[PDB]
DNA sequence: CACTCTACCGATAAGCAGACGTACCTCTCGACCCTGTGCT
RNA sequence: AUCGAGAGGU
DNA sequence: AGCACAGGGAAATGGTCTGCTTATCGGTAGAGTG
């Protein structure tokens, strides 16, 4: 298993200023997801 | 010694909980390009960081 | 059946009382004996 | 036989191979087959032009 | 460049695979390489701090003894967690704001 | 969002730390991805190291669109930056 | 929501109260504080330290 | 046209309940019931 | 796998 | 006629903080009386 970036490592990088530390901790590193939204009503589609 | 180890396991929680608070307070405010402090609202905190 | 299960299983889970009053149960009193050295388990004979 | 003359705009994601002095005709033929400022997209490097 | 992971150690022929300009490999990180270093609780920003790999024998993260107050940390038994950045973005935010000569 | 004329720019001259870092690691990826590099290599690999020396050379083609609370915003040269 | 004051719960049939949406949402083991504000990470090590 | 008995919307607090709680990590150990009803 | 309980580490 | 075993089953009683809901209660305001 992973390790836990909690809170507080999340605040710490936030106070260094790391945007993109926290993006790719966050997202590219843990549950990088893609979704389709409809621009009208703004909920997922149904995407093919 | 007792009451030392005592203090030191109930002040470890305490203190948590209070930089949790005072990190969800502040998280937000950021020194912007024209030299003022404001929040993710706009809001002026400060008109100069740190005066 | 009725004691003989509710005496293991109160022994077993630690869970004191009956099966279906868990959370109104008391928790902890029984525990594995800790088999680490001599003295840890001298100590966990006596632990109140 | 009503045909209408209008402005449209498109997105244009472009790779960073492409970033040189023919990047605007790079743009043009693919607009046609398919200029703002070029937006370089945080975590990937593509630029988009409006 | 399709997206397809080829997979060294059960390709036959790993060796054998000629590279081409676009692709990436997934490369051992090697000594110089940059990486977040931290203990828990983090209290502050200085507990979470860039440093340069030196890839050694035995199992511990080895660092420098003035490096363990904005840890806090001591070898009694503590342990820390180490942080591999995984694009030229993170490294460079690593590498410029948060190494620890810089802090 | 108007864009500032560029003589009315009000915003410091010189390249934030966190300019910096966003412009070298931009740099470095567009380079990692195969974009010309615009000054002599002396055989670097890194292309961080690449960024760093076109940089020290005012040579990254980059652009710092810095936004004012109110929307407008002043589009920055990495060259003219100090 | 399974917490309301006042009413029984909605147990489980081994004697455990249901796990509601408001149940997942809360806390912080839920969505917003153990899955968004905080998450395990890829390519990350632990271990001890020495000098 | 001096009075004093009830109508008022106010404010007063009153007791009420309901709502909150350091971080990260390692491991072990235990996990429904009751009764209809066909089978043989 | 999930859930609960407990023992521990800094 | 007594138990498998899937169908049919929920029951004897054993910290300070805010916002709502109630009693309390003046300060006038009608006038009801004079």
């Amino acid at each position: 298993g992973g390790l836990r970036f909690g809170e507080m490592e999340r605040d710490c990088q936030i106070s260094h200023g790391c945007s993109s530390v926290l993006r790719e901790r966050l997202f590219d590193c843990s549950d990088a997801y893609r979704v389709i939204v409809c621009d009208i009503c703004g909920l997922i589609a149904i995407a093919s | 010694g007792r009451e030392g180890l005592i203090d030191t396991a109930v002040k470890t929680a305490e203190t948590g909980y209070i930089q949790r608070r005072l990190v969800k307070a502040m998280e937000d405010v950021m020194v912007r390009y024209d030299g003022t402090v404001r929040n993710a609202m706009g809001d002026i905190i400060q008109f100069a960081y740190g005066e | 059946n009725i004691i003989t299960n509710g005496l293991r299983y109160s022994l077993a889970t630690g869970n004191w009382g009956d099966q279906k009053r868990s959370m109104v149960n008391r928790v902890g009193v029984s525990q594995v004996l800790n088999r680490y050295t001599f003295a840890s388990t001298l100590s966990h004979l006596r632990r109140t | 036989m009503p045909f209408f003359l209008k402005e449209l705009s498109l997105t244009i994601s472009l790779h960073p191979s492409y970033f040189g002095p023919r990047m605007q005709d790079y743009l043009k033929a693919k607009l046609l087959a398919d200029i703002d400022k070029g937006r370089v997209v945080p975590g990937q490097g593509f630029a988009e032009f409006e | 460049d399709t997206g397809e992971r080829i997979d060294l150690r059960y390709h036959k022929r790993a060796g054998d695979i000629p590279l081409r300009y676009g692709w990436r490999v997934e490369r051992h990180i090697r000594d110089g390489d940059v990486v977040i270093f931290n203990r828990q609780p983090s209290l502050h920003k200085m507990s979470m701090m860039g440093h340069r790999i030196r890839v050694m024998p035995y199992s511990t993260f080895r660092l420098n003894l003035s490096v363990t107050s904005p840890y806090n940390a001591d070898f009694d038994g503590d342990e820390m967690n180490m942080h591999v950045p995984q694009s030229e973005e993170t490294r460079a935010e690593i590498q410029e704001i948060t190494m620890v000569p810089k802090q | 969002g108007k864009a500032v004329a560029k003589e009315d720019r009000t915003t410091t001259p010189y390249m934030t730390k966190y300019e910096r870092a966003r412009i070298l690691g931009t740099r470095a990826l567009q380079i990692s991805m195969n974009a010309p590099v615009l000054v002599d290599l002396e055989g670097e690999t890194d292309p961080l190291q690449i960024a760093m020396k076109e940089l020290a050379q005012k040579k990254i083609p980059l652009l710092v669109r810095r936004y004012l609370p109110d929307g407008s915003y002043e589009d920055w040269s990495v060259a003219e930056l100090i | 929501d399974n917490e309301i004051a006042g009413q029984p719960q909605a147990l489980q049939k081994s004697g455990r109260p249901l796990k509601s949406i408001r149940a997942r949402l809360k806390g912080k083991e839920g969505r917003l504080r153990g899955n968004l504000m905080g998450k395990r990470v890829d390519f990350s090590a632990r271990t001890v330290i020495t000098g």
